[PDB]
């Protein structure tokens, strides 16, 4: 960590890169689906009495 | 601390697989049911030190089988070795633990 | 002496605990992990730099007048990103919000 | 971030023969994508080149011990995967 | 269809001018590239990739499982979906 | 004689291993109790694949918001600086939507879904006396937002779409049930909507009902409506 | 076991199997092995006899009948012939 002095440098261009794609990452969903499951099933109570 | 970044949760998600396991086998039937034997007690015997558990295998197999035995534990590896055939053994165990046991040409 | 500081700035966001800088030799020293994980930073550390490397040579054999410059892979569970550099590598884990 | 270094300590062999491991485990890195096939092809080409048996144990962490031959044994290392290489015969 | 209008959508727009679709045994199926060398090499080098990606995420955990990827570049970037069938790639360009 | 062999020792070796063993011990078992009681898919297949369809929507969703990657931002983000000195208030635009099938026709109305926080509802129809129509409904959602360059508006795609034979100013969602949506027409009758079964096209995909005059259908055109907070009965 | 050549008796292939095992299993060197097989089946039924040790070698040799043997251990091969 001593070495030389573009650590500093290298760190901070890798890290506000990864702060603002983790930034906007954070900011919404990106992978979600509306209703994934579940259209309702029924076969005691008929909705007919045919 | 929870979720991500604890080997606790990888383990409890590995926990219930607590005993031996293999399906590819030639090996004699005897001699297999021997080393199967011999490399669980020595896996329980040794927790801490692999090398320790390779040593009691490997003393145990060659004194019951004559010389020119190897074998190798793991929980990750791959391997190539060229043998003669009825005498490859390779099993898992814990869940995470593979082990590769056969002879020299 | 400030590169901690912006460390734990970056901690801050919600939903985000790894951070992890491996360097050419990899050794992964910058971790927000405790005692027990080194040995899931070797993990990390090891299989994100085979990753990274192998993708940098793809990206210079698709074309020499193009550099590589961020990665993510999602799961079902997780996400994480890494950034390469021309002898560092940088691995941020985040955690899916419902 | 380039490419990864060389760490030897267990020997015998001589340095030819370790230099010729060197590059040979570097060009299977390199052009190979997978430890499986990186085995393999280190195997076949130090079995074309120099007699059989050779032997390889390829990965990321795991003990081992075995018996080999005179000159025989070498302890070389690139990054965290890990390689070891022995005759048998 | 439907799919047939989403995927007219997804080409037409500029700056996106490429789709391919890989089967499992990495033969090209229908696509949208020309150069035929340029599409092979893309399909191989891609699905590489994908193969290592799925190997990073099973190796890092066992019960977790993967679908995306993209690559991103200074002057090109790529969107990877792979699935237990097929791998479905996007090509897209920056000003 | 002699022999080769090779094989690669693997986390998920390991797992898929024992679970097949899981797999076949439980189909032994399940053999044993019964006893006692008593090629590759085409490419066409593929193409029609729902997980293609899926993979689909992801991509072309996830292109347009990296596309759109700075106005997100700018959207969740940004705070207003001057507002700490200055007294009154200030407005900032931030997305415009509008699609190719509504147009010559108006757009009245909105409702939002307490499930999501990013989905909203939008009625179409007309106010002019004279050019009274068909209607249509649609709904939008915050997840396919689309930059608006000056002189060039681009049009954005409904999740789910449907039409009627009149004009439509109503939308009311249940509360805590967020799927039910009921809707009024300009000619004096109402009709129900539940886009859970949007998921199937294999038909049109018609509303549960619909009023008539035999079942009491209004004889003015209807612009207010409003579910019942109940569980037992729907009204 | 492996044993695909005899001129013996049944107990003759036996104790040959008992003492080629234990000297196999004492000792390592051929020249150590081979003076317990030869000298120690001389003792028990006379002169003269001969043992022949190798994993791989070539031989034809005379002898008597009911006096030649030819087996194997994993990797070792023994003859047993009488001549003298």
């Amino acid at each position: 960590e001593r070495e030389e002095s573009y650590l500093s440098s290298c760190r901070r261009l890798i890290q506000q890169c990864t702060d603002k794609y983790v930034k906007q990452n954070n900011a919404i969903d990106i992978y979600g689906t509306y209703f994934p499951e579940g259209p309702p099933v029924e076969d005691e109570s008929l909705g007919t009495a045919s | 601390p929870d979720g991500p970044c604890n080997i606790d949760t990888i383990r409890q998600y590995v926990t219930p697989l607590n005993y031996p396991l293999e399906k590819m086998s030639d090996m004699a039937e005897e001699m297999r049911a021997e080393c199967k034997e011999i490399v669980v007690n020595a896996i329980e015997k040794h927790e801490d030190s692999y090398e320790l558990a390779a040593r009691h295998i490997k003393e145990q197999m060659d004194k019951k089988y004559g010389p020119s035995w190897h074998c190798v534990m793991g929980e990750g590896f791959g391997f190539e070795i060229s043998y003669e055939m009825k005498h490859l053994m390779y099993m898992f165990h814990k869940g995470y633990v593979a082990i590769v046991v056969f002879k020299g040409l | 002496g400030d590169i901690e500081e912006l460390l734990k700035q970056i901690t801050n966001h919600p939903g985000v605990q790894g951070i992890i800088i491996v360097n050419t030799d990899g050794i992964p020293i910058r971790h927000t992990f405790q005692e027990h994980s080194r040995l899931l930073a070797v993990q990390y550390s090891a299989l994100f730099q085979s990753l990274a490397m192998k993708a940098r040579n793809a990206v210079l054999e698709i074309d020499n007048n193009n550099e590589l410059l961020f990665l993510r892979v999602r799961t079902k569970k997780h996400e994480v990103l890494v950034a390469p550099d021309t002898k560092y590598l940088l691995i941020v884990i985040q955690q899916v919000e419902s | 971030s380039t490419d990864r270094k060389a760490i030897i300590k267990n020997a015998d062999m001589p340095e030819d023969m370790q230099s010729d491991a060197v590059e040979v485990a570097l060009q299977a890195l390199e052009k190979f994508n997978i430890e499986k096939d990186i085995a393999a092809y280190i195997k076949k080409e130090f079995d074309k080149k120099y007699q059989p048996t050779w032997h390889c144990i390829v990965g990321r962490n795991f003990g081992s011990y075995v018996t080999h031959e005179t000159h025989s044994f070498l302890y070389f290392y690139f990054g965290q995967v890990a390689i070891l290489l022995f005759k048998s015969g | 269809s439907e799919i047939e209008e989403s995927f007219q959508r997804i080409s037409q727009r500029p700056n996106v001018t490429g789709i391919i679709v890989v089967n499992n045994e990495g033969t090209p199926i229908r696509s949208t590239i020309e150069d035929t060398a340029t599409q092979n090499q893309y399909a191989h080098l891609i699905t590489a990739l994908a193969a290592k990606a799925r190997h990073c995420v099973r190796d890092l955990d066992p019960t977790n499982d993967i679908c995306f990827l993209r690559i991103r570049s200074k002057k090109n970037e790529i969107m990877v979906a792979p699935d237990k069938d097929f791998t479905l790639i996007v090509i897209q360009r920056f000003s | 004689p002699s022999a080769t062999f090779s094989a690669m020792a693997t986390a998920w070796e390991i797992y898929d291993a024992y679970e097949e063993d899981r797999i076949q011990t439980e189909k032994s078992a399940a053999a044993v109790q019964k006893k006692t009681t008593s090629g590759a898919k085409t490419a066409e297949e593929v193409l029609s694949s729902a997980a293609y369809k899926h993979s689909l929507k992801i991509i072309e969703r996830m292109v347009n918001q990296n596309d759109c990657h700075d106005i997100i931002e700018d959207f969740k983000y940004w705070e207003d600086e001057s507002d700490l000195y200055k007294e009154d208030g200030n407005l900032l635009p931030l997305w415009q939507f509008f699609t190719n099938k509504v147009k010559h026709r108006a757009v009245t109305s909105i409702a939002l879904n307490n499930r999501y926080k990013d989905l909203f509802a939008v009625g179409f129809g007309s106010y002019d006396f004279q050019r009274q129509g068909k209607g249509a409904i649609h709904c939008f959602t915050l997840k396919n937002t689309v930059p608006t360059v000056p002189n060039s508006p681009l049009p954005a795609h409904p999740e789910m779409s449907f039409t009627v034979s009149s004009g439509v100013m109503c939308l009311s969602f249940h509360p805590v049930e967020t799927s039910l949506l009921a809707c009024g027409l300009y000619d004096g009758s109402v009709c129900v909507f539940d886009l859970r079964m949007h998921d199937k096209p294999k038909e049109e995909a018609k509303q549960i009902c619909q009023a008539t005059v035999r079942s009491g259908k209004h004889t003015e055109p209807v612009w207010e409506v409003q579910w019942c907070r109940s569980t037992v009965d729907l009204r």
